[PDB]
């Protein structure tokens, strides 16, 4: 059983030159494959044994097989092509991937506009508050935010998820979802988000009143 | 004047797999590769070692011909200096080898609806094939580290994968036919000349 | 051309049996071996088991053998997939696929494998019964933003819709997360400019086919 190993977590301009190099463990593998997994879709069978790719494949992508040591090359960078990359051995059967490649088209810096949302009076019904932050079509993926409760942190009470990068403007959009109750919401009074993005100096604080 | 039977090479109904590739000593004889590279039938043809124009006036000690069957995808291993299941343990090339390689596709000759599975290929080899080494054994072969008394299980595999020709396949795994001459020229007198030496 | 189109998952507590279906469709199924392999929600793949032309060789992975069986009707051109004793690890996406390598296994050499063509997300759930989500608005206060809140609901497959879907420009829907008490939390929203606030009408259309609820709610300003 082998540990199939894989550099991820890739980023590059449109039209560039990227490769992955998938190094195989013990008892050298021979004719690896390689797929493309984009966000919600099944693989897809990109190259064949370790090279010769496939028919509608659009004949940017390449591959060398020797031994233990095989590398995976995309040229010509594509908007369309941002994935999961794997890559997986066939010579003894139980069959193992590879850790899977992020890839991420690098764009010019895009600042972020963050949103901020009370919880519904629907929702005080329940006995419930969810505060809502937005960060809406902005790049890298690498910002970071923290709810100010009073100008309070409070850590262990949010959790924010990421969208797959847009298509058209190759923007990323994260939205974190801060939970309280009824209880600890009738307390405070002003709660906010700052934001710390690489396009923005000073952090950025939307706040609201009750 | 009797002309080297290259005819009794390329044309031949029933080639041999490539595990146990077929070879034709070639001696005292007029070469003629005018005919080679005189037709558009041929899909590989890459002279290793030789002149791309020079082909009808050399003079070689011997010839070998060497043909054999793979599919679509595994004739860019016959070559010098190449990694691949072929070129490890079913045909080896040197990486001082001189001569020429012919391929041409033949998927209506050796493919059948159905099946035709009398073609076979080296799948497992506990070490790469030295050039020239033609292997033809038929003991099971281990591949994890677990013991292997002949018997067909986990890790123990007959060496020898059937290839399967349809007609309705990828153009990778169709049949192709190859014809590799090797040019041997050893210290002594020529035996295969061209006609305009 | 050629789909292998599935069906049979859903949700089923631990311990119990639940089969998988991989209907074929165009090439010859008799001809070629298939393989199972799934994924978990934001892991990575992981093979199951395989099956060569019906030539009696299963060869399943590891924490299955014994588990799961793999079985094919080469005359109906399917595949199955008979699994018990359900290890409630085993919730994931599961993908069957073709093969034309193998040794042991599909007499001869013919096309590459693994052409994926997966589908079926099967969740192995907790004794938790599937609760439907209770939409909430993200109505905004004074591009302006507007979204809508879908909060505990389980299992996984939601979708949502602005307005009649006729609206998908600016819009972004954002991944679940999993709250404290086992069940998920999504978010998705869509920013349109003030000048539309009190113009257009603004609805979110979501749709849980598990639970079997769709809610369309309004978002309205403060
Ligand atoms: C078998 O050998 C014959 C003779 O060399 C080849 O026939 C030649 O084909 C070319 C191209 O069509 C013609 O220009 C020659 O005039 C033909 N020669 C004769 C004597 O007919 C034939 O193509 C070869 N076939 C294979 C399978 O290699």
């Amino acid at each position: 059983i082998q540990m199939t190993q894989s550099p991820s977590s890739l980023s590059a301009s449109v039209g560039d030159r990227v490769t992955i190099t998938c190094q195989t463990s013990q008892d050298i593998s021979n004719y690896l494959n390689w797929y493309q997994q984009k966000p919600g879709k099944a693989p897809k069978l990109l190259i064949y044994d370790a090279s010769n790719l496939e028919t509608g494949v659009p004949s940017r992508f390449s591959g060398s097989g020797s031994g233990t040591d095989f590398t995976f090359t995309i040229s010509s960078l594509q908007p369309e092509d941002i994935a999961t990359y794997y890559c997986q051995q066939y010579d003894n059967l139980p069959l193992t991937f590879g850790g899977g490649t992020k890839v991420d088209i690098k764009r010019t810096v895009a600042a972020p506009s963050v949103f901020i949302f009370p919880p519904s009076d629907e929702q005080l019904k329940s006995g419930t508050a969810s505060v809502v932050c937005l960060l809406n079509n902005f790049y890298p993926r690498e910002a970071k935010v923290q709810w100010k409760v009073d100008n309070a942190l409070q850590s262990g009470n949010s959790q924010e998820s990421v969208t797959e990068q847009d298509s058209k403007d190759s923007t990323y959009s994260l939205s974190s979802t801060l939970t309280l109750s009824k209880a600890d919401y009738e307390k405070h009074k002003v709660y906010a988000c700052e934001v710390t993005h690489q396009g923005l100096s000073s952090p950025v604080t939307k706040s609201f009143n009750r | 004047t009797n002309l080297c039977p290259f005819g009794e090479v390329f044309n031949a109904t029933r080639f041999a797999s490539v595990y146990a590739w077929n070879r034709k000593r070639i001696s005292n004889c007029v070469a003629d590769y005018s005919v080679l590279y005189n037709s558009a039938s041929f899909s590989t043809f890459k002279c290793y070692g030789v002149s791309p124009t020079k082909l009808n006036d050399l003079c070689f000690t011997n010839v070998y011909a060497d043909s054999f069957v793979i599919r679509g995808d595994e004739v860019r291993q016959i070559a010098p200096g190449q990694t691949g299941k072929i070129a490890d343990y079913n045909y080896k090339l040197p990486d001082d080898f001189t001569g020429c390689v012919i391929a041409w596709n033949s998927n209506n000759l050796d493919s059948k609806v159905g099946g035709n599975y009398n073609y076979l290929y080296r799948l497992f080899r506990k070490s790469n094939l030295k050039p020239f080494e033609r292997d033809i054994s038929t003991e099971i072969y281990q591949a994890g580290s677990t013991p292997c008394n002949g018997v067909e299980g986990f890790n123990c595999y007959f060496p020898l994968q059937s290839y399967g020709f349809q007609p309705t396949n990828g153009v990778g795994y169709q049949p192709y036919r190859v014809v590799v001459l090797s040019f041997e020229l050893l210290h002594a007198p020529a035996t295969v000349c061209g006609p305009g030496s | 051309e050629v789909q292998l189109v599935e069906s049979g998952g859903g949700v089923v507590q631990p311990g119990r049996s639940l089969r998988l279906s991989c209907a074929a469709s165009g090439f010859t199924f008799s001809s070629y071996a298939m393989h199972w392999v799934r994924q978990a929600p934001g892991k990575g793949l992981e093979w199951v088991a395989v099956l060569s032309y019906d030539g009696s060789n299963k060869y399943n992975a590891d924490s299955v053998k014994g588990r799961f069986t793999i079985s094919r009707d080469n005359s109906k051109n399917t595949l199955y997939l008979q699994m018990n004793s359900l290890r409630v690890e085993d919730t994931a996406m599961y993908y069957c696929a073709r093969d034309g390598v193998s040794v042991t296994m599909v007499r001869g050499v013919i096309g590459p494998l693994c052409d994926y063509w997966g589908q079926g997300t099967l969740v192995t759930v907790s004794s938790a019964s599937t609760k439907g989500p209770s939409v909430f608005p993200l109505a905004p206060s004074s591009t302006a933003a507007l979204g809508c809140l879908v909060k505990d609901y389980f299992p996984e497959p939601v979708t949502v819709s602005w307005n009649s879907g006729a609206l998908t420009s600016g819009v972004h829907t954002f991944p679940a997360v999993l709250q404290s008490s086992g069940l998920y939390s999504l978010s998705s929203v869509v920013t349109v400019p003030s000048s539309s606030l009190g113009t257009q009408t603004y609805i979110c259309n979501v749709n849980h086919k598990p639970s079997n609820t769709k809610v369309d709610k309004r978002v309205e300003p403060k």
